[PDB]
């Protein structure tokens, strides 16, 4: 299978720079471009460039050319993109994607949630939410974590295996924090007899907990 | 550089309905018998998922009801039947040259049945309080459509301040809408009252869905 | 004495639970692959021959006595010195390994000596090292069947590429139809693995042939600008082109897989033959027998060597695993056998590189060129009698007007030991401006050696 990785989150300062990386499996690493493209909150996609890992080649957008590096390293199959004199116009997500011989990206990267901030990386509170004291054929849990930065956080409900009845809804934020909550509904008859634990992965602060829902 | 114009920004389509998306670009994608135009799906989360290539050409496992035709300036997307798990935005693209863009995006949302809210209240958990923190959270979930009011009430009082609201995108399998409303306290000021409730309004009944907990009598 | 036949029976003392089998059956040859849960019985026989009979089995059975992690049971008329050999060496194989990939890897080099010096020793070995590198993807797969599912197609069709060449090294027309049945035509398709699934399962071309006229097209500028390619998407694009391209696709292809057949590419395809043959072989990096087969042994570059069942194999190897048999024969009929090199034409024709000079045809012998080794560029157009040589010309225009002169012309260097060295197809005005300035091929860079010559769509001429 062919994967690309990129790390979930980067922290910056403004004014500083960032360099982000993409390492690539599952195919022959010098056979194919790599592109860079940024997506900011709820707006579109801007391409910004491609490098050739077998021999540095690159093409950029124009917009970009002052702001952005491409570079490779062969023998980690990694692509790095470097930014220079961050600011909050270069918070977004950065997607690498591989070209495809069809000159399309046929596979893409997650995505790095870039953050241009002074403030500090804080792990989320996560807080188990079991029903009020006092039933129907469906039960409803949830799941909220509070008081983060930066985006983004991933959570799973039983590591992945409870996928349906589940709603996650986007993070909020105030104060200078984000907060971020997930329901899960089952029937009656599985909870509580067997266990429904919430799994929240914070990148930033390289932070992964548990809570198990336990009745009040 | 070449400019890609979408039209519509946003289609509402019933299921089993055709969905047509045009792409204009300001110049030709079009040289020595190819088109380089690419069409992508995205849902919130995820990355792009490449759909169309070369204008006409069927990605692998994309299913048979996505299609792509035009040539020179002039491209669509068609979707039919459209089918619950289409609700997406959509993104034409270029490569033909030197930069390479991508057109603004065509939301895609399902017009269904009305459905009304399941309404679940949840009082603050005992490590919240434990760390002098008290979030009372409601959740309404699996409506339609998305219009919807939410009320708080303290001891019978309206509480408007420390309210924080959240909606999810267009649910994938069922067309449902949900919504998070979070009321953020003290434990001080948590512990001041007693009855707390969370009131969803919905064109679908003419009384409002009710939840509430008394912070004393479990 | 009474002239009777001794057949023996003999059963496995466990019910199977059957996975998977295959079998490729001709009076030639036979080979059986069983696969079970924690089983593998495997059957191979060559006609003249003593079959083998193998059991690797995760069970061992009970033994009577005097008062790794498989168990390895041989069936057969092995005197002492085969049987401990077999026994020793089938357990050294799944042993070797618990990666499927790697396994795979140690397949595909074994059936690469098979076709290469075909014979019971190499057939029997490779037949065993194919059932061994499946038994060890099945006992993975069997774990999580869903996380195991996209891995499938490669195994899949490996199992199909690979006895099929190996039963034609045995004499046999067909390898295996199927082992994993009905399981991965079901499993979604990635797109990294579309062009292999459409030879596969033999689907529609028609969907995937812009695809594959892209990857040709991609691989050969990526080749001519120095840059690696994709050489097994290739081979299974070329496959796709061959069997299903629309007009003149059969042609273009074969002129860019010959050039992408560089003599320096030739020569690497002979050292990675070399390197997987090697008694000391390792498979930390992967190994197929399409990373030597693509682009050289689907090109009409026919000459390198010891391996000259390779251009056969790989010719076999591109019909579909769902008129002429073999597609580059098909593609283009007017090659001769005796053919170094050939480039084909519109109408019909090819330019044909050869050692000896054509029995009346129009022929042109080649200048600074080794007498013992010389070269003749012919063109064949299905009687001339006259001595030609090439006429000593340089490049006009160098101006730029939109308008490609030398587009659909041929670069070829050769060298004075007799050998074509380059072959550039000349398809578009950014080849054509880097022609005239000073990619890497048609730029000067080498020594008063090397000789050049312009082949167009009618006649020759020497550069410079
Ligand atoms: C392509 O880029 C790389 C990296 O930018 C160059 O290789 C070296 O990079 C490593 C680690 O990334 C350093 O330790 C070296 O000092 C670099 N060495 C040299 C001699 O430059 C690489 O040379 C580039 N290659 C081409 C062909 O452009
Ligand atoms: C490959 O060999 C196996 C084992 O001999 C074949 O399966 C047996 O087939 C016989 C008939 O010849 C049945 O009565 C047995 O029940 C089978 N045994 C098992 C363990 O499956 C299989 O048919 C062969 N495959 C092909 C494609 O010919
Ligand atoms: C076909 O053959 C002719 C043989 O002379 C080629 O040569 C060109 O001939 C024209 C005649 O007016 C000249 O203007 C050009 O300068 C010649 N070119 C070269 C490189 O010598 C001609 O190129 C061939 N045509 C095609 C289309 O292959």
């Amino acid at each position: 299978q062919v994967q690309l990785q990129q790390p979930g989150a980067e922290l910056v300062k403004p004014g500083a720079s960032v360099k982000m990386s993409c390492k690539a499996s599952g195919y022959s690493f010098t056979s194919y471009w790599m592109n860079w493209v940024k997506q900011r909150p709820g707006r579109g996609l801007e391409w910004i460039g491609r490098i050739d890992p077998s021999d540095n080649e690159t093409h950029y957008n124009q917009d970009f050319k002052d702001k952005v590096t491409l570079t490779v390293d062969k023998s980690s199959s990694t692509v790095y993109i470097q930014l220079s004199s961050l600011t909050s116009e270069d918070s977004a997500v950065y997607y690498c994607g591989r070209l495809g011989y069809v000159y399309g990206f046929d596979y893409w990267g997650q995505g790095t949630t870039l953050t241009v901030s002074s403030a500090k990386t804080t792990a989320p509170s996560v807080y188990p939410l079991a029903p009020v004291c006092g039933t129907g054929s469906s039960v409803t849990l949830g799941c909220l974590v509070k008081g983060y930065f930066p985006e983004p956080v991933t959570l799973t409900w039983n590591s992945g295996s409870l996928s349906s009845g589940v709603h996650t809804f986007p993070a909020v934020l105030q104060s200078d924090l984000y907060t971020l909550s997930s329901s899960v509904t089952v029937t009656s008859s599985t909870w509580p007899s067997q266990s429904i634990t919430c799994n929240v992965a914070h990148p930033a602060s390289s932070t992964k907990v548990d809570k198990k829902i336990e009745p009040r | 550089d070449i400019v890609l114009t979408q039209s519509p920004a946003s289609l509402a389509l019933s299921l089993g309905q055709r969905a047509t998306i045009s792409c204009r670009a300001s110049k030709s994608v079009s040289t020595s018998g190819y088109s380089y135009m690419y069409w992508y799906q995205q849902k919130p989360g995820q990355p792009p998922k490449l759909l169309i290539y070369l204008a006409s050409n069927l990605e692998s496992g994309v299913p048979a009801r996505f299609s792509g035709s035009g040539s020179g300036t002039d491209f669509t997307l068609n979707i039919h039947p459209v089918e619950e798990e289409d609700a997406a935005t959509y993104y034409c693209q270029h490569s033909r040259e030197l930069p390479w863009t991508f057109g603004g995006g065509t939301k895609l949302e399902i017009n269904r049945a009305d459905a009304a809210p399941t309404v679940s209240i949840f009082p603050p958990s005992s490590e919240q309080l434990t760390s002098g923190g008290a979030s009372v959270v409601c959740f309404l979930n699996n409506f339609y459509p998305k219009d919807i009011n939410v009320k708080w009430k303290i001891d019978g009082s309206e509480r408007q301040n420390g309210v924080l609201n959240s909606w999810t995108d267009q649910d994938s399998k069922d067309s449902t809408y949900s919504m998070s409303s979070t009321l953020t306290l003290t434990k001080d000021e948590y512990e001041r009252h007693n009855s707390y409730t969370c009131e969803a309004t919905h064109k679908t009944s003419t009384s409002p869905i009710v939840k509430s907990f008394n912070r004393n009598e479990c | 004495g009474v002239r009777r036949t001794y057949t023996t029976a003999a059963v496995w003392p466990a019910e199977v639970a059957v996975l998977a089998d295959a079998e490729a059956r001709c009076p030639a040859a036979v080979f059986n692959v069983t696969l079970g849960e924690a089983f593998l019985g495997l059957r191979v026989a060559l006609r003249s021959f003593l079959p083998l009979e193998v059991i690797i089995s995760a069970e061992r059975m009970r033994m009577i006595a005097p008062p790794g992690r498989f168990h390895v049971y041989t069936l057969g008329f092995l005197s002492d010195g085969a049987m401990h050999q077999t026994m020793r060496d089938v357990a050294a194989y799944v042993h070797e390994s618990d990666d499927y990939l790697a396994q795979l890897s140690a397949a595909h080099a074994a059936a690469l000596a098979a076709v290469v010096q075909p014979g019971p020793y190499y057939f029997y070995r490779a037949a065993v090292r194919l059932g061994v590198a499946a038994f060890v993807f099945s006992e993975a797969a069997r774990r999580d069947r869903r996380a195991s599912a996209p891995a499938l197609l490669r195994v899949e069709s490996d199992a199909r590429l690979l006895s099929r060449l190996l039963m034609r090294a045995a004499g046999c027309p067909a390898g295996f139809a199927g082992l994993f049945d009905g399981r991965a035509e079901r499993v979604p398709v990635a797109p990294a693995d579309q062009l292999r699934a459409a030879w596969t399962f033999g689907e529609d071309p028609a969907p995937r042939l812009d695809l594959a006229r892209a990857t040709v097209a991609e691989a050969y500028r990526r080749s001519v600008r120095g840059k690696p390619f994709d050489q097994q998407a290739l081979f299974f694009a070329v496959a796709l082109l061959l069997r299903a391209g629309g007009p003149g696709d059969a042609r273009e292809t074969l002129l860019r897989t010959t050039a992408m057949c560089t003599a320096e590419r030739a020569a690497a395809a002979a050292e990675l033959t070399r390197a997987a043959l090697s008694p000391t072989a390792a498979w930390n990096e992967p190994f197929s027998l399409l990373d030597v087969l693509s682009p050289c042994a689907v090109s009409l570059r026919r000459d390198l060597a010891t391996l000259a069942n390779l251009g056969a194999a790989a010719r076999l190897a591109l019909a579909p695993a769902g008129e002429e048999e073999d597609p580059v024969a098909r593609a283009a009929p007017e090659i001769p056998a005796e053919a170094l090199l050939a480039l084909p034409l519109r109408g019909g024709a090819s330019f044909v590189f050869t050692r000896r000079r054509p029995d009346c045809g129009p022929a042109y012998t080649l200048g600074g060129v080794d007498i013992a080794n010389p070269l003749v560029l012919a063109i064949v157009s299905n009687c001339d009698y006259t001595d030609r040589m090439p006429e000593s010309q340089h490049l006009p225009a160098t101006d730029n007007p939109s308008v490609c002169v030398y587009c659909d012309c041929v670069f070829v260097r050769y060298s004075s030991a007799g050998t074509i060295l380059e072959t550039v197809l000349i398809e578009s005005k950014d080849m054509e401006e880097q022609l005239m300035a000073g990619p890497s091929f048609n730029p000067t860079l080498h020594g008063g050696d090397v000789k050049a010559l312009m082949l167009f769509p009618n006649g020759t001429v020497v550069d410079l």
